[PDB]
């Protein structure tokens, strides 16, 4: 089993930055992509962005293209969300998921869920 | 480092070596980075692995309300790399999910050996599909294994029975260097010797020795040529290619007959290039025809659908050289991106051993099936006589295991765990104007040989005698016709009373 563990989210002032880790555990991080979730209270879970098991291919929503970037560090089993240009509306909790199988994003077979790290995003 | 597994779950799991990978390259070999993806021997095997299980488990007569998974690993087709992935087989055991029950594979004969010396251990047993050494026949060394395919001792006990077929009594032979050419070079002799058959000189080479070495070797055979025309070789593809490029280098294409091994089967990559240098040859083939139900579930199987092979998506980038356009492992340095037009039908090949792969897995399974009878009788399922397995056990019902195989050879293990031998025997002939390629002349099944006749060459040392046969220092095959006195009566073939003068037929 692999175990997922969000870090990084918080109280933040609009328009600002954040940078959001997800740790993983396991020597088979390489073969897995990874995605971004959020979950705001009252919504349904949506997608946030994404990356392949070896990086260099990346897939963004369009509720956060242009202001969000998702990269991963392999030496270090990390991903990494850059969040920037926080608008209000992206308050939520992120989650953080490993998928091994599956079709075109964000069509996923995801396998391993994290915890989740909350973002407030204050105006 | 850092491998994926193929799993399927169930109430007993078998585990499984498949080369998914080249094996890593000399600079590469310590840190045992293996090479790119195999379709034949690696992919097909794997889908082969979890379809098989599939149907067992969909069969009520084999094993009902038992479940079969698996754990699938890749052995890269190198011992390091499967020493490494049986060591995670027995991680579980060493501490003391759900243990390995057996394991099927792998490929090469001293990779097989490798993996036998540590499964041994944990009474682990294992069936292999294309290990064909003779070494694994030594069950004080290798207790636990057992295969599906006949030993390279069948290839050499079928081509003595060819040789005798035809009375090719005093033959030349080759082998080349190593395992192969030796332990069945030594077997053809043994059973040739056994059977009245002589062996004007053996030779041996590499098959990377160069055209200086094969020349030399080719003048050598030349050497005898008057009386022993028939080259036995227990030889690797490359030496008889090598031959026959001597053959081309001197013009001697067409002095000789080459008995060819399963090295040299219905091989194009031997005689491409050189076919006029040796039409005529005899080789044995193993018999393997195509499941057609393997091809029926293989080729409908699509990267977006296949949520079990965590090797099937680099496999299809790399089949159709392109990118898969937003998948989970969606490779980079592709040129292009793969359209929904793809299919596994297009330049289809099924691997050769195929049969051999789901015969081994069948083999598991009735040996599995048939411990839970004697174990658990009244039972439909496991009972607590098999919680757990004892491999000692499964052992003992494996070599008692017999079924009817996927092609309905009926599928048999001797006191060695060994299996008998069904060969087809091929004849490289001249298909009409420069056309040439093989065609099936016979079948050698456990010792029974039927040649579909008439399609000669002699190779024999001395002619038969009047009326008695004597021989030099030289071999048996190799004589003198003597006659005798007027007094004296042939005893026999080769030695040679009062008031009575030998009868007209000199009995
Ligand atoms: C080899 O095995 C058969 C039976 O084994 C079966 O093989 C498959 C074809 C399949 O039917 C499986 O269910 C079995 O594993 C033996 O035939 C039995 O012979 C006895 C008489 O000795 C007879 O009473 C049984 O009914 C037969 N079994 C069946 C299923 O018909 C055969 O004797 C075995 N031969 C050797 C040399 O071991
Ligand atoms: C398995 O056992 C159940 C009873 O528990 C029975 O209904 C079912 O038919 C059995 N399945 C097979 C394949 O024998």
């Amino acid at each position: 089993q692999v175990q997922l563990v969000e870090s990084g989210g918080g109280l933040v002032q609009a328009g600002g930055s954040l940078r959001l880790s997800c740790a993983a555990s396991g020597r088979t991080f390489t073969s897995y992509a990874m995605g971004w979730f959020r979950q705001a209270p009252g919504k349904e879970r949506e997608s946030v962005a994404a990356i392949s098991s070896s990086g260099g291919s990346t897939h963004y929503a369009d509720s956060v293209k242009g202001r969000f970037t998702i990269s991963r560090d392999n030496s270090k089993n990390t991903v990494y969300l850059q969040m920037n240009s926080l608008k209000p509306e992206d308050t939520a909790v992120y989650y953080c998921a490993a998928a091994m199988y599956g079709s075109r994003w964000p069509d996923w077979e995801y396998d391993y869920w994290g915890q989740g790290t909350q973002v407030t995003v204050s105006s | 480092e850092r491998r994926v597994v193929a799993h399927m779950p169930g109430d007993i799991i078998i585990g499984a070596l498949f080369s998914v990978h080249h094996q890593p390259t000399v600079d590469k070999v310590h840190e045992r980075k293996c090479g790119a993806v195999r379709e034949q021997y690696g992919i097909q095997r794997v889908e082969a692995m979890l379809h098989t299980l599939e149907r067992i488990n969909s069969d009520p007569t084999l094993l009902p309300n038992i479940t079969l998974g698996c754990e699938i690993r890749d052995s890269c087709w190198h011992s390091a790399v499967a020493l490494e992935q049986s060591i995670e087989f027995i991680r579980d055991s060493l501490i003391s999910k759900k243990p390995i029950v057996g394991v099927i594979g792998p490929g090469s004969s001293s990779v097989a050996i490798q993996v036998q010396n540590l499964l041994q251990l944990f009474n682990i047993p294992q069936i292999a599909y294309s290990a064909t050494s003779m070494d694994l026949s030594d069950k004080t060394l290798f207790k636990y294994f057992m295969r599906v395919v006949p030993s390279d001792a069948q290839q050499a006990r079928a081509m003595v029975d060819i040789v005798k077929r035809y009375n090719w009594t005093y033959v030349s032979a080759v082998h080349t260097e190593g395992n192969y050419g030796e332990s069945g070079m030594e077997a053809f002799k043994d059973m040739s010797a056994k059977e009245g058959i002589c062996i004007a000189h053996s030779y041996k080479i590499y098959s990377n020795a160069g055209e200086q070495s094969f020349d030399k070797l080719l003048k050598k055979l030349t050497s005898h040529l008057p009386k022993a025309r028939v080259v036995a070789c227990f030889c690797e593809g490359m030496t008889v290619r090598g031959l026959l490029m001597a053959m081309r280098r001197l013009g001697l294409a067409g002095e000789f007959l080459l008995l060819g091994s399963d090295g040299w089967a219905d091989r194009y990559d031997v005689t491409d290039g050189y076919q006029r240098e040796a039409v005529g040859g005899i080789t044995i083939k193993l018999q393997s025809p195509d499941v057609k139900w393997f091809d029926d579930y293989y080729l409908k199987l699509r990267p977006e659908t296949n949520h079990r092979n965590p090797w099937f998506q680099e496999f299809w980038q790399h089949r159709f050289q392109c990118r898969l356009e937003g998948f989970p492992q969606e490779n980079s340095k592709y040129n292009k991106t793969c359209n929904s037009s793809l299919t596994l039908k297009t330049h289809h090949v099924q691997d050769s051993k195929m049969g051999f792969v789901i015969n081994a897995i069948y083999s598991m399974a009735y040996g599995l099936h048939n411990m839970q009878m004697s174990l658990c009788p009244g039972y439909a399922g496991l009972c607590d006589a098999m919680k757990p397995i004892d491999g000692r056990k499964l052992l003992e019902s494996l070599m008692k295991t017999n079924f009817t195989g996927v092609s309905g050879d009926t599928i048999l293990f001797d006191e060695n765990g060994d299996s008998p031998g069904r060969y087809e025997i091929m004849n490289f002939k001249e298909m009409g104007k420069d056309y040439f390629d093989y065609i099936n002349v016979g079948s050698w099944d456990n010792g029974e040989l039927k040649m579909d006749d008439d399609e000669i060459i002699r190779s024999v040392c001395s002619e038969p005698c009047e009326k008695k046969v004597i021989r030099k220092g030289e071999v048996s095959c190799c004589w003198t016709c003597t006659p005798c006195k007027e007094n004296e009566y042939v005893f026999d073939e080769y030695t040679c009373q009062l008031g009575s003068w030998p009868t007209d037929d000199l009995t």
